[PDB]
């Protein structure tokens, strides 16, 4: 009884942070690789 | 798989189940005459340490004279401090 | 069973020898007439006999804590009971663990088939693979 | 073979030994070395016997 409690409580968490891995790297903003794009636009707003 | 039975260990079992047995060695001991008193200590642990030097015996034997063993030849005494 | 068997009458022969000795010099009247150097020789003559009698029953290997019992004056035969206590509790140990971490594998490789749609195959290879085939 | 082999020269080793000793002691004496060595001899065998 508390084997199979403690270990499907272990494999749940497993799937609780495989949502919160994938769904927060799907929420990254600015997907890019390269500064100059940002510099560009980063530059806009200061010039206003 | 049942591993007793897979390697011919079932018949063991029945020889060495929960039964009786002496937690010395005195089922053997009986059989032979004479009182003889349980030499479990550290001084007879002799036999384990003979194995490690063997050359303290030669190949086959020790020298042996037969004839030298005329020391054998024992008068009629007395023997104090050993009982029979 | 044959050579087991005599090899163990040499040896009560050698015990049964020292005795007669013992008791010999022991109980040693002027009425004993050659019978103490026959004894002697009865025992130089069985000691012979033994060593003749340990290579036919060579392939016999004795462990090293099984003579420390005997060493000792312990009991070997409670060791062998103990060994079947050993090895049956620890069979368990070893499909205890197997099944206590087969069940992990089978629930939490179900647990990724309900999770992740579009690799639900590749799932069913790692049950796959983790099976001994 | 090897614990048998060493036991039946020990106790051969050990005689020769006392050969020497036994002619050179007192009366009373000779007879406790034999008597002791018998003893612990016998008893040496008894382990291989189990």
């Amino acid at each position: 009884n508390p084997t199979e409690e403690y270990a499907q409580l272990f494999a749940a968490l497993i799937a609780r942070t495989a949502k919160d891995i994938d769904v927060l790297i799907d929420s990254l903003p600015s997907e890019e690789s390269t500064a100059a794009l940002q510099a560009a636009s980063l530059y806009k707003l200061e010039e206003e | 798989t049942n591993l007793i039975t897979h390697y011919n260990l079932e018949q063991a079992y029945n020889k060495f189940c929960g039964k009786k047995v002496k937690e010395k060695l005195s089922n053997f001991l009986p059989d032979l005459p004479g009182m003889i008193d349980l030499p479990g200590s550290h001084d007879n642990s002799s036999l384990r340490s003979l194995i490690e030097k063997p050359p303290i015996l030669s190949s086959s034997f020790n020298p042996i004279t037969g004839t030298m063993l005329a020391g054998f030849r024992l008068h009629t005494g007395p023997l104090p401090e050993q009982c029979r | 069973a044959e050579k087991f068997d005599h090899l163990e009458e040499h040896l009560e022969k050698f015990v049964e020898n020292i005795r007669q000795l013992g008791i010999i010099v022991s109980d040693f009247q002027p009425s004993s007439q050659a019978g103490l150097n026959q004894k002697l020789n009865f025992i130089v003559t069985g000691l012979q006999d033994i060593d003749k009698c340990r290579q036919q029953l060579h392939d016999i290997t004795v462990p090293l804590e099984v003579f420390e019992y005997i060493d000792q004056g312990r009991n070997p035969q409670l060791y062998t009971k103990e060994c079947l206590e050993r090895a049956l509790a620890k069979n368990e140990q070893v499909k205890g663990k197997i099944d206590t971490m087969k069940k992990f594998k089978s629930l939490l490789i179900q647990e990724l088939s309900k999770v992740f749609p579009e690799d639900m195959a590749k799932y069913r290879s790692i049950r796959g693979e983790d099976h001994p085939p | 073979s090897t614990l048998i082999e060493f036991l039946l020269h020990r106790a051969y080793s050990e005689l020769m030994v006392l050969t020497d000793l036994l002619p050179r002691k007192s009366d009373v004496e000779r007879k406790i070395e034999i008597v002791q060595f018998a003893s612990r001899t016998r008893q040496l065998f008894v382990r291989l016997l189990a």
